[PDB]
């Protein structure tokens, strides 16, 4: 699961030439942060 | 600046050694910048010329 740019699309491409995102024209993809617990120390 | 760039450089005449060959440059236009994409243009931005 990937994030676009200024578009708002998952992208969620794992294949190497898909690098562009669909249904847009730009190549930034973002990825998304799942829900994992993280553990921190205060 | 580019018009006067190109307006002082002088293009003479092209002899090998009849037939001869001239160039000469008309007025200077600057657009501005665009990504050239597969499907489409796009509007270029300094962040996007960064990231990529
Ligand atoms: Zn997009």
């Amino acid at each position: 699961t990937y994030v676009c740019g200024d578009c708002g699309q998952e992208n969620t491409l794992k294949s190497g030439d898909v690098i562009q995102c669909r249904e847009c024209g730009y190549r930034i993809l973002y990825k998304k942060r799942t829900r994992r617990v993280v553990q921190y120390e205060a | 600046g580019l018009q006067n760039v190109f307006q002082s450089f002088g293009e003479m005449l092209v002899e090998p050694s009849w037939r001869y060959a001239t160039v000469k440059f008309g007025e200077v236009t600057v657009e501005k910048p665009t990504f050239f994409s597969d499907d489409k243009e796009l509007e270029f931005l300094p962040w996007h010329a960064r990231l990529q």
